[PDB]
RNA sequence: AAAUUAUAUUAUAUUAUA
């Protein structure tokens, strides 16, 4: 039994949806720190193709 | 300053269990509240562990980094040392 | 040797619950409770979050025989050890 | 061209190509001792390898006569590889392991199983995959007679 | 000895609030809940949703939610009507008064939880 | 193009409700979704989040996600029906890449067709041979289609 | 004209172009400058923007003099394979290995037809050796464009530098913004043949850059790969299907064995088994069977 | 709205084809895929400031 | 307005249909023309129905079951606007029309007369009281829908604006069936109406007794007699591939 | 589909006694003491001015 | 109206002053328009404000030359003189607009902020759901629910 | 007593009192 996405504005809101409160977390930009601690092991172009 | 990255780290009745507390309840208890090896004995305890029956139970020594817990009650059983103090 | 993720490590997770299986009794293991068995000791372990079903809190949800409360306010007046 | 050559009915051949890639230093990480593990860093960090093969080069005949990449075998290959098809090319990045010649192995391993796994379109038609249409909601002409 | 009692008389003032009624949540200025009371809204209230909104005890989510679930007027009466705030809609059932937003008792840490 | 709002007030001084200045959380902003992160004052954990920007960020974009799917989802007047490669009309006869894969393909360019597969949508009436066999009765009628060579009304007739 | 357009076809271009930026097959059987039959990228360098430039300059007059000399000694060698050569009887076993061919059964190649596909692979050889040739001849110092595959040999492409700014205190009183910056010059060479002596000079060219310049290499060559369908099989659906179950966090490791699968070689002879009745068990011919047996009568 | 996810056996079709969902779990036995059970079907949100 | 003259060539204008349906961009001259046809079938006293926006009925405040048509619905106040207006704008031939299909036992409070012209009917209907205006605007629907499908002689030009909205669902859903089963409370009883809302099947048009009244007429071939001018609206909000929220001032 | 139940209740307890028992695993996030400087003494915060991430 | 809160209230040369960002911004400017478009009324105070910013926006980055010496006070008072005017005939809109919108608010049953007069309805500022449980300047204790300004049937 | 140097924009503040 599942649910399809909704179609009107008052399901999306009244729907018990929790706010992010902590420090967000992604799966591979967690070893770069921050956006301000923006890690590179390293200095490749970021335009560099890999073969 | 970045957000809640500070190194250096209250009543609430509707928000008893999910404040400053594990957010489910499937989860175990932390390190603190097991003994992991061969001890000499600990001079304080950590403030992650939680309060369980045996604390009010038995009630040889709780110390706190200080703090001396020698009113035991079962108000605080399920429930880490943070809020307790 | 797997480099990266945990998905290509794919015989080190079997040697590692192998291994754990192994060095761990199962008497040592009964010990470790969740959190919810530490609070069934509590005298009011359950009660609803105000998130979502707030209105479901029931008035024989309070351990009221384990306090003494007052008269004539209604509030809570002492505590019972 | 390198690589082996199936002579079997059961081999086929598939013309494909390797990318990797290979860096040294010899600026201030030429010799000492961290040159060892700077290294292996270098290595292991390039340790991917992409394998590429065009779809038409699939589409040839096997040793026993029958093609060995139809348009039903094709569409269950698309199906079954969905982003690592693209522009008419099957790339797969191979990056698990630290050196090379495990990667370009575990590579060869799942391209193998890819097309075997894709081949089945050729037993019946049953494995051709589903086409899927958009059906339109009924018409306001069927729903009149609501 | 004064904090167990504490929380104590704090959860029972938070039971005891999920247990009282409550005021109606809706503004009566605004339409569709302006209408007056034997016509619209207010007829569908009371011959499909009156056991529903009596058993909630008229709290804020449970009566938008119900009239989210009651479909005969939606979508548009959860977001045209404009609905009482938050610590407006807290208030105990018959209060005909602003002032006693304020008269409850703060002793207690129910975080605005409390008749 | 879409002229609605996107990102978020940046924090400054306690704005008051005058001409062109709006409070920072009102109910008029975002559908009213502010009144979760409001204070309505002039437990940390609590109160850092709603002062923090890059929350607050996530936060509308997620509410933004959230009302781009629903209008992306209220145009469907369609649902997919996964049917075999025998049955399916000509134009669907081909190898279709899948999503982002290859150019947007055109549906025929030889039949003078330039339109996106993706995009086509057809009718439930045409397919009741091969949606409905089971039945034998013609559930839907078939669909009346304007004779565009009648004289009519439209050519002054 | 003008362009007006829907936006879902745009949103679909979009995302479609940028996924699909390297899935691009460098080495195909063509022409002249994009065809060829593997690609060597030497990506260089530098601190400065001329430092990495003058040695661009300095690695493609030496690739240029070292890949014509490469590519004459590969077109002396064709030229005498177009003169007359004897056919290769593993080659001639290579074209008469499938059972059955386009035109039904065995196709009988005989030792003209098996030349004639290796003269029209090496005719192809001529013209795309003679491409590098000619293009290497082209940049005299009068005028010399570098940057042209069409013009020049091996041809420079243009990479966008690395630029990493910080902001840090020149104090609270001010804020300094510094950056990091290198650039990059990549060197594209495209030969119609593997040569591993090309591959030798190529790789030390590390020993002589140029003072704090280093580099990388980048190789995309041509691979044969074998599907074997005997150790990867193409089978039926099991009776039992697979669900979601079998694929939960952690059925990488529990649930299914790495592939391929082992499948058993070896087999023994029950009690009335005959040649025709071991070869029903086993699925397959009865001179199959022999054929793998022939050790036994 | 709320309704349970639906399976055809190519046997019980009257023209047998090969299914979507079977074909995604053919791609999570080759790639090895994590297929998590309690995904909602309604909670389809794109990145939409990236896509 | 001498249709029984010339039925031949209204059969050929209409290709045979019952009508036509004017559709275009938005911003046209759809609504404008429907105003202009009302205007030329009013002018020349014929009996003609109006409905200015169909957003009333399909896109309206609140939806109420059909009291005596099971499995249908109702928009009241549509409805009781529309049998005041179309009654005081066709008083002049709905006193002459003669009820045929009508009960004459219908409910009537002391001092009023039963109805026996047509515009008596609706003004029965639209007159009176709440909330017993709520079913009676019902039973008028209903029955004048009965009574318009057996006139066969006079000439009925029926005129909507947003026929479009009239041929898909409206924005109205089903009640939660938890609401009509009952409930003795929430804590054990299985329900969710209280918790967590979700999204039932849209009504469709069809299931309103306004549109199947005219449904019916229009389906059914006994009726060379009905002239459906109307037209479509493309009213919508605009919606590019994303979609912030709108600005309220 | 192998290990469900008892099984995978017991293997997960006996994983936390494992986990439990190693004194002096390294659990502490990577942004708690990514700050220190080698030339100088002095400390600064990552993610303001006062650090510089590259050198 | 869904600006219920209670407001700041500002003099009319701060609003004038803000020119094309608030007070002559054109989408605004439109949308008076069709108030005044409606109910049969000719603009003519809001094509005089219009007028006077369209010509007053084209100079506004010019320099104004330097004056080397008058003897008598006539060309700066003239200056000066139609520059006062120009301030009279935007009062007079910025009248305008609030005279009519809450003419209008009072018809269609519009509820107004709070400390907001609409003259038919509310001679005192009308307020309802205020922070303060008391009237502001009236100091009077504020009933629950809100005051209703208008009839109930929609 | 002129030329204009003038920035200008809007908001906030305290043991009410714990
Ligand atoms: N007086 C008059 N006005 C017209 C005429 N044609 C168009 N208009 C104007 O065009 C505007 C559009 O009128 P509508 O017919 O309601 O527009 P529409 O085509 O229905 O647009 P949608 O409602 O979105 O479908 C009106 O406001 C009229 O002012 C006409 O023939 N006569
Ligand atoms: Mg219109």
């Amino acid at each position: 039994v599942d649910q399809t996405p909704f179609e009107e504005d008052q399901t999306w809101l009244l729907h018990s949806i929790p706010v992010q409160q902590l420090e967000m977390h992604h799966h591979e930009k967690d070893l770069q720190d921050l956006p301000f601690i923006n890690h590179e092991q390293f200095p490749r172009s970021l335009e560099w193709n890999a073969p | 300053y970045p957000f809640l990255r500070r190194p250096h780290i209250n009543p609430s009745a509707p928000y008893f269990w999910s404040f400053m507390t594990a957010k489910s309840q499937m989860a175990f208890l932390p390190e603190e509240n097991y003994i992991t090896g061969d001890w000499t004995g600990k001079f304080f305890v950590s403030k992650r562990q939680v309060y369980t029956l045996q604390h009010a139970t038995s009630g040889a020594k709780v110390r706190v980094k200080i703090f001396e817990f020698n009113s035991p009650s079962r108000w605080n059983i399920g429930k880490e040392m943070n809020t307790l103090t | 040797s797997p480099h990266g993720y945990i998905r290509h490590f794919e015989n080190e997770v079997r040697d590692l619950l192998q291994y754990v299986d192994g060095v761990t009794p199962w008497k040592q293991a009964q010990k470790i409770r969740t959190y919810w068995e530490v609070r069934s000791h509590h005298p009011m372990p359950q009660f609803n979050r105000p998130e979502v079903a707030m209105h479901r809190n029931t008035v024989g949800l309070l351990p009221a025989h384990m306090w003494e409360t007052d008269k004539k306010t209604g509030k809570v007046k002492s505590v019972k050890d | 061209r390198i690589g082996p050559i199936g002579l079997e009915p059961h081999q086929f051949n598939v013309p494909a190509e390797l990318g990797f890639v290979e860096q040294y230093d010899n600026l201030q990480y030429k010799r000492y001792d961290w040159q060892g593990w700077y290294q292996r860093m270098l290595d292991v960090h390039n340790r991917n390898v992409s394998l590429r093969c065009r779809i038409c080069d699939l589409q040839r005949l096997d040793g026993n006569g029958v093609q060995f990449v139809d348009m039903q075998t094709e569409r269950r290959l698309r199906i079954l590889a969905q982003h690592r098809v693209g522009m008419g090319v099957l790339k797969l990045d191979a990056d698990k392991y630290e050196d090379q010649a495990d990667n370009v192995t575990f590579g060869t391993t799942k391209l193998s199983e890819l097309l075997a796994d894709a081949r089945k379109a050729q037993l019946g038609e049953e494995y051709w995959p589903s086409v899927e249409l958009k059906v339109r909601k009924p018409s306001g002409q069927s729903k009149a007679h609501y | 000895l004064d904090r167990h009692r504490a929380l104590a008389d704090s959860l029972r003032a938070y039971v005891e609030f999920s247990t009282s009624k409550r005021v109606e949540p809706w503004d009566a200025r605004f339409k569709p809940f302006d209408r007056i009371e034997k016509d619209g809204v207010y007829v569908l209230m009371r011959y499909m949703m009156e056991e529903k909104l009596q058993l909630c005890n008229y709290h804020h989510r449970p009566v938008k939610r119900l009239f989210c679930n009651i479909g005969l007027m939606g979508p548009q009466i959860t977001t045209k009507a404009r609905w009482k705030p938050y610590r407006f809609a807290t208030n105990p059932a018959g209060t005909s008064k602003a002032e006693r937003m304020y008269q409850r008792d703060k002793t207690v840490y129910t975080h605005g939880h409390n008749d | 193009v879409s002229t609605g709002e996107f990102d978020h007030p940046p924090f400054q001084f306690r704005q008051r409700h005058t001409f062109n200045t709006t409070p920072l959380h009102d109910a008029n902003r975002f559908g009213g979704r502010t009144a979760y992160l409001r204070e309505i004052g002039p437990k940390k954990q609590g109160r850092r989040f709603k002062k923090d920007p890059r929350t607050v960020q996530f936060n509308v974009d997620v509410w933004c996600a959230q009302q781009t799917l629903r209008k992306r989802w209220k145009q469907r007047d369609w649902e997919v029906i996964e049917i075999p490669f025998r049955l399916v009309p000509r134009e669907q006869q081909r190898v279709i890449p899948e999503l982002y894969t290859d150019i947007p393909q055109m549906t025929d360019p030889a039949r003078n067709d330039f339109s996106n597969i993706r995009n086509k949508v057809y009718d439930r009436e045409e397919l009741q041979g091969v949606l409905f066999p089971a039945a034998g009765a013609m559930l839907y009628p078939p669909l009346q289609r304007v004779d565009k060579q009648a004289m009519t009304l439209d050519k002054y007739l | 004209f003008p362009f007006q357009w829907k936006t879902e076809d745009w949103y679909e271009y979009e995302v479609a172009k940028v996924r699909n930026r390297r899935f691009v097959f460098e080495n195909t059987e063509e022409d002249g400058i994009r065809g060829s039959e593997v690609t060597y990228k030497i990506v260089l360098e530098g601190f400065w923007d001329h430092h990495v430039m003058k040695l661009a300059e300095d690695v493609c007059m030496f690739l240029k003099d070292v890949g014509r000399q490469i590519v004459e000694e590969k077109l002396v060698a064709v030229r005498r394979l177009l003169q007359g050569g004897a056919v290769d009887p593993e080659l001639l076993a290579a074209f008469n290995c499938a059972r059955a061919g386009p035109f039904g059964g065995l196709d009988e190649y005989d030792k003209e037809e098996v030349a004639n596909f290796l003269r029209s692979d090496l005719r192809r050889l001529e013209e795309q050796c003679l491409s590098v040739i000619n293009r290497c001849n082209v940049p005299v110092p009068g005028a010399t464009n570098i940057y042209d595959p069409h013009t020049s040999w091996p041809h420079v492409e243009k990479l966008e530098p690395w630029v990493r700014m910080a902001e840090f205190w020149t104090s609270e009183m001010s804020t300094a913004h510094y950056e990091f910056r290198k650039f990059f010059r990549v060197i594209i060479c495209k030969l119609p043949f593997q040569s591993t002596e090309f591959e030798k000079r190529m790789y030390d060219i590390r020993h002589w850059l140029h003072r704090q310049t280093s580099c990388e290499f980048h190789t995309i060559y041509r691979r044969n790969v074998i599907h074997d369908s005997a150790v990867f099989p193409t089978e039926h659906d099991p009776a039992t299907p697979t669900t979601h179950e079998h694929h939960r966090m952690f059925s990488f490791a529990l649930d299914w064995q790495s592939a391929p699968v082992n499948r058993l070689s070896t087999d023994t002879v029950h009690e009335g088994e005959s040649w025709d009745a071991v070869a029903q068990r086993l699925g397959c011919s009865v001179g199959e069977l022999k054929d793998a047996n022939a050790e036994r009568e | 709205g709320v309704h349970r996810v639906g399976y055809t056996h190519p046997s019980t079709l009257p023209v047998p084809c090969a299914q979507r969902w079977d074909l995604r779990l053919a791609r999570a036995r080759i790639f090895q895929e994590y297929i998590e059970e309690k995904a909602p079907g309604a909670w389809q949100l794109e990145d939409e400031r990236s896509m | 307005q001498h249709w029984h003259t010339k039925r031949s060539v209204l059969s050929s204008l209409t290709n045979g249909r019952t009508g036509f349906i004017v559709d275009g961009p938005t911003g046209c001259g759809k609504s404008a023309l429907m105003c202009q046809v009302v205007h030329f079938a009013r002018s020349r006293n014929i009996v003609t129905l109006y409905v200015p926006d169909a957003k009333v009925w399909t896109h309206g405040e609140w939806c109420w079951p059909s009291t005596i048509l099971p499995g249908f619905f109702d928009a009241p106040d549509a409805a009781r606007s529309f049998l005041k207006y179309f009654a005081v704008a066709n008083r002049a031939t709905l006193t002459s029309w003669k009820l045929r299909c009508t009960p004459k036992d219908l409910p009537t409070e002391q001092g009023e007369r039963q109805p026996q012209n047509l515009y008596e009917l609706c003004e029965w209907g639209h007159r009176a009281v709440a909330p017993a205006s709520i079913d009676r605007q019902s039973v008028c629907v209903k029955f004048l829908m009965d009574e318009l499908s057996e006139e066969k002689k006079l000439p009925v030009v029926i005129v909507v604006d947003g026929w479009n909205l009239f041929s898909h669902e409206t924005h109205f859903r089903y009640p939660h069936p938890d609401f009509l089963r009952g409930l003795a409370s929430f804590n054990e009883s299985s329900t969710d109406i209280d918790l967590y809302p979700q999204e039932l099947p849209r009504i469709p048009a069809s299931r309103l007794s306004f549109v199947r009244g005219l449904n019916k007429m229009i389906l059914s071939g006994d009726d060379p007699n009905k002239f459906f001018i109307t037209c479509t609206t493309r009213d919508f909000k605009p919606f590019d591939g994303i979609s912030g929220f709108p600005n309220v001032e | 589909k192998t290990v469900v139940g008892t099984h995978q209740k017991m293997l997960q307890r006996k994983v936390t006694c494992f986990q439990y028992n190693q004194y002096g695993l390294f659990k502490t996030p990577y942004y708690r003491l990514a700050n220190v400087d080698r030339y100088h003494a002095v400390q600064g915060v990552a993610g303001t001015r006062e650090w510089v991430p590259y050198v | 109206n869904t600006f219920l809160t209670s407001s700041v209230a500002t003099p009319p040369i701060s609003v004038i002053r803000t020119g094309p960002k608030w007070w002559a911004h054109p989408e605004r400017m439109v949308r008076q328009k069709l108030m005044y478009f409606t109910l049969g009324v000719d603009q003519l105070p809001l094509r005089r404000t219009a007028v006077i910013q369209r010509d007053l926006q084209r100079f506004h980055m010019c320099k104004p030359p330097p004056r080397v010496g008058d003897s008598t006070g006539y060309k700066r008072s003239r200056a000066a003189q139609l520059n006062t005017w120009y301030r009279r005939i935007q009062y007079q809109e910025y009248h305008m607009q609030h005279l009519f919108t809450r003419h209008v608010w009072g018809l269609l049953r519009v509820y107004p902020g709070n400390t907001t007069k609409i003259q038919g309805k509310a001679d005192d500022g009308y307020v309802g759901y205020d922070s303060v449980p008391f009237h502001r300047y009236n100091r009077a204790p504020l009933p629950f629910p809100a005051r209703e300004l208008y009839e109930r049937r929609k």
